[PDB]
């Protein structure tokens, strides 16, 4: 269940394709927050026309090394 | 102690930015070879110096890290 | 006996190292020594009091002598604002050449320490000018302490030792201590201020060889007896007056102005002379209350027994309190410690706002050191007062002789007291922490205006009632037609209103929301510490978890693992737990004081006013910010004069940390480790030829709690003192 | 005014703070497509920030030298909205909670296995009891007058 | 001739040695 | 030597006796209860101060009390 | 009145391989203990100090440095196995002193030949206050 | 069903559902009336 959650967040709430286009300028991030009490400030500029929380799981690197190019595969 | 050693040594002798001539400016200019030999060096050059980033996190998208810093202290 | 310790037979027969440890830690517990009577107890107490007096006098004369010998005094009196005072010389063969060059300050010829005790300003204020004065003073104090020792010896033989009947004579002792120890002493100090200090602050050098040749006033002692006392105030020192010069000096010896001296920013000397004279008169008159051999006066016991409210809301009132106070030494010690601690922190609060010594208001780190020192001492004294209250309740309390008086009725509704103390501390803690965390989140999300700042409007209103005119409340003394402002408008209100409405001193600093939040942190600290201590005192004689605690003593390990487990069930354990909260609350107090003043001394009060309302502000703008010079005391590029603090700062961190060991790791672990160490030593060649004489044992349970607490507090004090003195001394402002 | 503070609507530091706040968000909106999801979200919070400052101005809050809206709790009637009416609301809600809990505890105290009804809530009884909190003030007043709120015998 | 040069070693080195030797001798054997 | 006392509330259950590691306690005849038995402590010079006996006492309050006192090498449980 | 059994040296001791948990200098200079039992058969039992030993069919005599260790081994022998044991205390003199079971019957079984030692004829709530025994060498519980 | 109703009323589950409902209520309230430092109605 944890793995499927990771993959789904990379599929739906990520900037994985933008990062795939330019890896060393875009910051990977696969989690966004809801604008409830001003916490949306945590949705920082991670580049790629995307605002989220920069992740450190190294999942983007795994997905790139496995050959995953679209979010349909995720 | 192990992770502190790793982090300081990496930020001091490996990581950093390369440039056009091949001049490597590291995150800290080899401050591990001369400052890590006394405890005052760890308290000043590692914790006090590196700690400034997290303290100034408030008001930006890294604010959650500052909040967790203080909450974990608590 | 036949072994150290001899006051204890049970410990002398202990074959383990424990005998040594405990032998040291029960040396002054006279009531638990073998073959103890009441006469022995009282006489030993008297003698050790004399010994403590000797120690005090020796210490203060050591201070005087060292300031005179290796000091800086004569140079300092010439320019008090532009030279640092020297405490004593340094001789350390472990020092290096750059350290020798770095520590030679103050115009000395070698490495010296800079004094922060403030003895230079104190001795300068009272009249000492040359090194010969300090030498005479030190010699006189050596004489005094030698005589103290002589008296302590003389009152220990037969032939001179007093009877317990003498020690319990309360009425006469109170008569003498009030009228003589407080009254005549204060009168004599007023005499010194009038004869030596006030002239000394006007140019004249009155000393022993000429003081019978100098009038303190142009019309000496005429006004006093003719009744015309006002003549002793007819010409005060003009407000353009250099301190120890006659430029702008007057002739008044007593007055009531209220302000500060404009040049020194401290109280007028004539004001202090008048104050001591007045309170001397008060003590002398009030010391004739109790009845002695002369057939008039009061009987304390009768006054106590006569104060019982009809309607019986107080039970039997104070009936039987005289005998439970007079016969209990721990009750007396608890009362003494309580009053002493309260007036100690009163000293701390009054010495920073109303400075008495010349040029001490401009020496900032002396001010900070004095305040913090006295506040920590007051905290320790308060904790001791409560600890001895508990010890009294265990050892000297007699329930049937105290039937239904205020003491027994305190004991019998302890649940209500404890539960309400706990409610108050829970409320304060919940809401103070909640407001701080709310503010912290508001500022983390980048929205400053979404904070919950509460204006301390009651304290601001009180400040307005004293004459401050920054909040626009217009109450007494900041009204204009009030009876209060009109009635003292000509005596002290001019100087008072001028000093309070000045915003470069510390007399009633301006306060804001940060002051509100931190004051409620202070209130929570006080309430929780008193909760712990009061719970320990009222539960000392027994509780529901152990109903027979009283016959186990004041301090014991636990009552085994049965009935759920009874770790830390003593009253000593309650004291042990309360010292942590005392340290924490005094820490909050002194942090607050230091930050407020360190931002006021830089003319940057808005920095505190704005960053004090969230805890990231305290961490970053106070701790992390003001700690750069201190930790840079020595670095890979050399060291400077702050290095000794940079070292001590780390020292205090080490000590503190090892205090955690004795607090977390428990006895069983260490005992088994020690036993395998013993095996190892006995089994090895060339070294089993050497044999110990006490079997090594792990520390006791209570002993370990004590050692850990000592380490914790020593580390605490040392690291905070290092930080405070280095952060104020580095900026010197 | 009270405690030397000034009406935020007429203060200058309060405005300066508002303009500065609004300024930084506008910068975040830039470097992206003018009508993009992130840009639309940034706009939304900009309007939200403007509404918060105007709401603060309208409600008549007091601003100090930092421009932060200070709260007066002395009891001044110009400021009951800051502490006292929210305080009465809180006391009402907290009395509701405590009274419902106490009512429940008393009701379940009579079974043989009362701890069973504490580790496993009787939700039908609880839902029968929850709404007495609505009248908890009158009930508690009449219970104190009756003398049955505080246990005698203890 | 410099008075610290004499009293700081004696009080820091000699005196604790003498005092601790004597106090160990006194504490660690039976009378 | 620690001091162990037995109080007359003893119901003579003997659970404490069966609990002590060093054979300090004993069962002796009596007449104040229905077991005609009560606990004695004739060998407290071997008591280690473990207080297992108190955790085994089912009375309230306890009927067996251990007051720790002067320490011996027997009392400290030292094998060296 | 139950002449205690006298210690019989030459009684064998269990088959042990040696351990660093055995006797020490205290057994040399102050005292040690000795326990004996009788072993219906040769079996393996856990030593109260180290690993496992083998009790011999016939008399077993084991020397321990602590009385508590002896009683632990005795309890284990008495209820896991069904074996009756007795232990003694030996001084550096060469004296032995029969220790347990003192009067032939285990202390959990009441015997009509025992006197009361340290029994107070009152409930624990009726001890005097410490103030009542101040300055006299007595303890409020020793009363 | 009866036993499922029982288990759904055990203390941890009862309290998590209660606190989730309370959280939802407070979240929505502050979503409609955001940035509220006072009571501005009366
Ligand atoms: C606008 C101006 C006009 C306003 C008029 C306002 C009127 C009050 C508001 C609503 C009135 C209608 C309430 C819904 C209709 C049915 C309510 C009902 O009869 O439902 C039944 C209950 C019955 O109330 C009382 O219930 C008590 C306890 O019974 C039970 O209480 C619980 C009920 O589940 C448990 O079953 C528990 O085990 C059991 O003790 C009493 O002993 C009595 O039986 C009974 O009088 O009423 C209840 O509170 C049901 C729960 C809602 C109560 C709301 C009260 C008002 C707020
Ligand atoms: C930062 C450390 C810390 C903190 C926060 C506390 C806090 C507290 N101590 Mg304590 N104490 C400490 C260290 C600390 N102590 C240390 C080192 C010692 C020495 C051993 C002591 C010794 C001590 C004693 C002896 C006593 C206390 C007491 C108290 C309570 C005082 C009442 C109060 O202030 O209301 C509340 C204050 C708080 C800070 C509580 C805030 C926590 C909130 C509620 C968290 C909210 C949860 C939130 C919804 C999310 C939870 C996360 C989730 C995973 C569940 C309080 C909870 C006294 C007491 O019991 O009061 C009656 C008491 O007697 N303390
Ligand atoms: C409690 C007062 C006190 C204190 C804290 C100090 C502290 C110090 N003195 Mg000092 N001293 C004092 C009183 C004091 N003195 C008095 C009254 C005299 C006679 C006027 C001297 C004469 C003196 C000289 C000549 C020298 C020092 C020096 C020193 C420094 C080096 C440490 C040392 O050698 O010990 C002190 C050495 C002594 C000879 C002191 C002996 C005199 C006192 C009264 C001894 C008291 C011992 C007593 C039995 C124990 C008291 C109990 C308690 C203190 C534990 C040190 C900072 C040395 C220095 O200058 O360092 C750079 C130095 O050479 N002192
Ligand atoms: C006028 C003040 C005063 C007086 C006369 C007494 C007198 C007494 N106290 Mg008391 N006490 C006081 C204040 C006072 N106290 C204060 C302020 C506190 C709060 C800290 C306490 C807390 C306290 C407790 C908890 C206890 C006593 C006890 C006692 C009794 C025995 C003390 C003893 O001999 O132990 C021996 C003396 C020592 C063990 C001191 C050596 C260890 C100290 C604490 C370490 C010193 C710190 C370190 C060396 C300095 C730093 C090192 C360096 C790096 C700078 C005795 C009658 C004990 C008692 O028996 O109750 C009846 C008891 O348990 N007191
Ligand atoms: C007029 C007669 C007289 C006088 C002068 C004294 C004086 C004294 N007695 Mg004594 N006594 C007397 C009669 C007298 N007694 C009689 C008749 C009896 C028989 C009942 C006794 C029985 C008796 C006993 C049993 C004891 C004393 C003790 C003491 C000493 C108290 C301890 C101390 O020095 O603290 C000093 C106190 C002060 C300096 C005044 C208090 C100052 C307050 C606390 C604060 C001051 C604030 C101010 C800002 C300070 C400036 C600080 C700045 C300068 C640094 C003291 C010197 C104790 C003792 O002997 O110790 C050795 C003690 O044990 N007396
Ligand atoms: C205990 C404190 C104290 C002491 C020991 C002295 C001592 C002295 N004062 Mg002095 N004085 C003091 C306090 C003190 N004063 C205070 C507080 C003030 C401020 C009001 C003064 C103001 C003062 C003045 C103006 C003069 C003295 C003078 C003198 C000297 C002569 C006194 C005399 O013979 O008059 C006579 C004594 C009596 C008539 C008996 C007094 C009745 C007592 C209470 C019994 C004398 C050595 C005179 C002097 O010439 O100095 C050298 C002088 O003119 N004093
Ligand atoms: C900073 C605090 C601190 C310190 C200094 C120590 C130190 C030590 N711990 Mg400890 N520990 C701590 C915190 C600390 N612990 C805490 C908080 C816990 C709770 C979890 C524990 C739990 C713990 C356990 C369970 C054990 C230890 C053990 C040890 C010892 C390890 C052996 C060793 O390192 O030898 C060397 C000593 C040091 C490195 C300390 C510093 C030595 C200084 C720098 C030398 C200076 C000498 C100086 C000249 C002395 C002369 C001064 C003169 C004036 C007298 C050691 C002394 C283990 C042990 O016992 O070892 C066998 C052990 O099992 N610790
Ligand atoms: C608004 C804020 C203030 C509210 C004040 C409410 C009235 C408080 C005084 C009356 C309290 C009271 O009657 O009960 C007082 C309660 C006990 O309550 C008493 O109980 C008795 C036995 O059941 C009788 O019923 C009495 O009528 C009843 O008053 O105890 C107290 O509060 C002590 C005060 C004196 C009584
Ligand atoms: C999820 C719904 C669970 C429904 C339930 O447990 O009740 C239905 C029954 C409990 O209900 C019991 O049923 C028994 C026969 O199965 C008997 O008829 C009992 O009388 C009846 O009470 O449990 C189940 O059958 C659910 C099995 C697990 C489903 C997941
Ligand atoms: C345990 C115990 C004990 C101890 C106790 C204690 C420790 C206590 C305390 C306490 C405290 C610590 C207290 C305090 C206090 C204080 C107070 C109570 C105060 C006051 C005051 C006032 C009333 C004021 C007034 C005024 C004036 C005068 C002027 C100005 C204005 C004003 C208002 C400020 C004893 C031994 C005894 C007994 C036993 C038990
Ligand atoms: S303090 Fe130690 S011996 Fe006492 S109950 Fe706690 S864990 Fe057990
Ligand atoms: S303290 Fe231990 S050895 Fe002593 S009687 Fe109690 S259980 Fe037995
Ligand atoms: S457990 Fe308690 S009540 Fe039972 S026999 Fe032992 S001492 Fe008596
Ligand atoms: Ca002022």
């Amino acid at each position: 269940l944890w793995l499927s959650g990771m993959y789904f967040h990379g599929a739906r709430f990520s900037n994985y394709e933008a990062w795939l286009n330019d890896p060393t300028h875009i910051r990977p991030s696969a989690q966004v927050v809801w604008p409830i009490v001003g916490q949306e400030i945590l949705n920082g500029d991670v580049g790629g026309g995307f605002r989220g929380i920069q992740i450190t799981s190294g999942f983007f690197q795994i997905w790139r090394a496995s050959g995953i190019t679209s979010e349909l595969q995720l | 102690v192990v992770i502190f050693h790793f982090s300081w040594k990496m930020q001091s002798d490996v990581w950093g930015s390369i440039n056009d001539q091949g001049v490597v400016t590291h995150i800290t200019g080899g401050n591990f070879a001369q400052s890590s030999i006394t405890i005052n060096g760890w308290l000043r050059d590692f914790l006090w110096a590196q700690a400034s980033q997290v303290i100034q996190s408030y008001g930006s998208s890294l604010s959650a890290y500052g909040l967790f810093f203080l909450g974990a202290h608590f | 006996a036949l072994r150290f310790p001899r006051f204890s037979q049970g410990l002398a027969q202990d074959p383990t190292t424990r005998r040594i440890w405990f032998g040291i830690a029960t040396a002054h517990d006279f009531e638990s020594h073998d073959d103890i009577t009441e006469g022995r107890l009282y006489q030993n107490i008297f003698a050790s009091h004399f010994g403590q007096l000797a120690i005090i006098f020796l210490w203060t004369s050591g201070n005087l002598f060292h300031v005179a010998w290796q000091g800086n005094f004569e140079a300092w009196v010439q320019d008090p604002l532009h030279v640092r005072p020297i405490a004593h010389a340094i001789w350390d063969p472990h020092f290096g050449q750059p350290a020798v060059e770095a520590f030679t300050r103050g115009g000395a010829l070698g490495p010296v320490n800079i004094a922060y005790s403030g003895v230079y300003q104190w001795w300068y204020t009272i009249g000492l000018r040359t090194n010969e004065d300090l030498y005479t003073g030190a010699i006189f104090l050596l004489f005094l302490s030698f005589i103290s020792l002589l008296a302590g010896w003389l009152h220990l033989q037969p032939k001179w030792k007093p009877s317990v009947s003498w020690f319990k004579n309360a009425e006469s002792r109170l008569n003498h201590h009030l009228s003589g120890l407080f009254g005549v002493s204060s009168l004599a100090w007023a005499g010194h201020l009038v004869h030596v200090a006030i002239p000394g602050s006007r140019g004249e050098y009155v000393r022993w060889n000429n003081f019978l040749s100098v009038l303190p006033h142009p019309q000496g002692l005429g006004p006093l007896f003719t009744g015309q006392w006002n003549l002793y105030a007819q010409n005060p020192d003009s407000s353009n007056h250099l301190f120890s010069t006659s430029q702008g000096a007057g002739t008044a010896i007593l007055t009531l102005l209220g302000g500060f001296h404009p040049q020194t920013q401290s109280l007028w000397l004539t004001d202090m002379a008048h104050h001591h004279l007045a309170i001397a008169i008060l003590f002398l008159i009030g010391g004739h209350m109790y009845r002695t051999n002369f057939g008039i006066g009061h009987s304390i016991k009768y006054i106590l027994e006569a104060h019982i409210p009809p309607g019986g809301r107080l039970g039997r009132g104070h009936k039987g309190l005289y005998d439970t106070i007079n016969n209990s030494i721990h009750f007396q010690l608890g009362l003494a410690l309580a009053s002493l601690g309260v007036i100690t922190s009163l000293v701390a609060q009054h010495m920073y706002s109303l400075p008495a010594y010349a040029f001490i208001a401009q020496d900032f780190t002396t001010q900070a050191a004095l305040y913090t020192h006295h506040q920590y001492i007051a905290g320790f004294i308060m904790t001791g007062a409560f600890a001895h209250g508990a010890i009294f309740f265990i050892r000297d309390y007699n329930p049937e002789q105290n039937a239904d008086n205020v003491l027994a009725r305190m004991l019998e509704h302890k649940e209500a007291i404890i539960s309400h103390l706990s409610w108050a501390s829970l409320f304060l803690g919940f809401h103070t922490l909640g407001l701080y965390v709310h503010n912290d989140v508001m500022l983390a999300f980048g929205t400053p205006e979404k904070q919950i700042l509460i204006e301390p409007i009651f304290a601001q209103w009180i400040q307005s009632a004293h004459g401050k005119t920054s909040y626009g409340f217009d109450v007494l003394l900041s009204s204009t037609n009030s009876p209060a402002l009109n009635a003292g408008r000509s005596i002290w209100l001019p100087g008072w209103l001028n000093a309070i409405n000045e915003n470069s001193n510390s007399l009633f600093l301006t306060i804001g929301p940060g002051d509100f939040l931190v004051h409620h942190a202070i209130a929570l600290g006080l309430h929780t510490t008193t909760l712990i201590l009061v719970k320990g005192a009222l539960d000392a004689r027994g509780s529901k978890l152990m109903p027979d605690k009283k016959d186990f003593g004041y301090s014991f390990p636990c009552d085994g693992p049965g009935r759920g487990g009874t770790c830390d069930i003593s009253a000593w354990d309650a004291f042990y737990l309360a010292v942590f909260w005392m340290l924490n609350t005094i820490g909050w107090v002194t942090f607050y004081w230091h930050w407020k003043h360190i931002t006021l001394w830089q003319g940057n009060v808005s920095q505190f006013n704005e960053s004090s309302t969230y805890l990231m502000g305290w961490l970053r703008d106070y701790l992390w910010l003001n700690s750069s010079q201190l930790i840079n005391g020595y670095n890979p590029f050399g060291m400077n004069s702050l290095s000794v603090w940079a070292w001590m700062f780390l020292f205090g961190h080490l000590v503190w940390a090892t205090g955690f060991m004795f607090l977390i790791s428990w006895r069983g672990y260490w005992q088994e480790l020690i036993e395998t160490l013993a095996w190892a030593h006995e089994r090895t060649p060339l070294a089993n030829l050497i044999r110990w004489r006490d079997k090594p044992v792990a520390l006791s349970i209570v002993q370990a709690r004590l050692v850990g607490l000592v380490h914790f507090s020593v580390g605490y004090i040392f690291t905070y003192a290092a930080f405070l003195i280095a952060s104020t001394s580095g900026k010197f402002g | 005014d009270i405690a030397g503070l000034t009406p935020c609507k007429d203060s200058k530091q309060f405005a300066k703070r508002e303009k500065q706040s609004i300024k930084k968000l506008e910068s975040s909106l830039k470097l992206y497509a003018p009508d993009s999801a992130p840009a639309l979200a940034i706009n939304a919070t900009i309007e939200k920030t403007k509404r918060r400052f105007d709401n603060y101005g309208k409600q008549g809050l007091l601003c100090g030298a930092d421009g932060l809206p200070h709260l007066i709790v002395s009891g001044d009637q110009r400021h009951w909205g800051e502490f006292i009416t929210p305080g009465i609301l809180f006391l009402y809600i907290a009395g509701w909670i405590g009274w419902v809990g106490r009512s429940y505890l008393i009701a379940i105290r009579d079974d043989k296995k009362p701890t069973q009804k504490e580790i496993i809530i009787d939700v039908p009884l609880a839902t029968g009891l929850v709404f007495r909190g609505f009248s908890w003030p009158i009930a508690a007043y009449r219970e104190l007058l009756n003398g049955e709120l505080v246990a005698k015998d203890v | 001739i410099n008075l610290p040069s004499l009293f700081v070693p004696l009080v820091g080195l000699l005196f604790p040695a003498v005092a601790m030797a004597s106090l160990f001798l006194h504490v660690e054997k039976r009378l | 030597s620690h001091s162990v006392k037995i109080y007359d509330t003893c119901i003579g259950c003997t659970q404490c006796v069966r609990a002590c590691p060093t054979d300090v306690l004993e069962m002796i005849p009596w007449g104040g209860c229905k077991a005609k038995q009560i606990a004695s402590a004739p060998r407290t010079e071997d008591c280690v101060g473990c207080k297992r006996c108190e955790s085994a006492c089912p009375t309230d309050f306890l009927s067996v009390r251990v007051y720790l006192w002067h320490e011996t090498t027997r009392s400290m449980g030292l094998a060296y | 009145g139950f002449t205690p059994p006298e210690l019989d040296p030459n009684t064998p001791s269990p088959i042990f391989g040696g351990s660093t948990g055995g006797l020490l200098r205290k057994a040399q200079v102050e005292e040690f203990y000795v326990i004996t039992w009788e072993s219906p058969k040769e079996q393996i039992f856990e030593m109260p100090t180290g690993g496992a030993a083998i009790m011999r069919e016939g008399p077993n005599l084991l020397k321990l440095a602590r009385k508590e260790q002896c009683l632990a081994l005795g309890t284990r022998l008495r209820s896991k196995y069904k074996i009756k044991y007795q232990f003694y205390r030996v001084f550096p003199s060469g004296e032995v002193q029969y220790l347990h079971p003192k009067d032939g019957v285990y202390p959990e079984k009441v015997n009509p030949g025992r006197q009361g030692v340290g029994v107070n004829f009152r409930s624990i709530g009726k001890n005097v206050s410490p103030i009542e025994v101040k300055f006299t060498g007595k303890q409020p519980y020793d009363l | 069903m009866r036993d499922l109703k029982t288990y759904l009323s055990v203390a941890p589950v009862a309290s998590t559902l209660w606190f989730a409902a309370l959280a939802g209520l407070l979240i929505e309230i502050n979503r409609f009336f955001p940035d509220a430092l006072t009571f501005p109605f009366f």
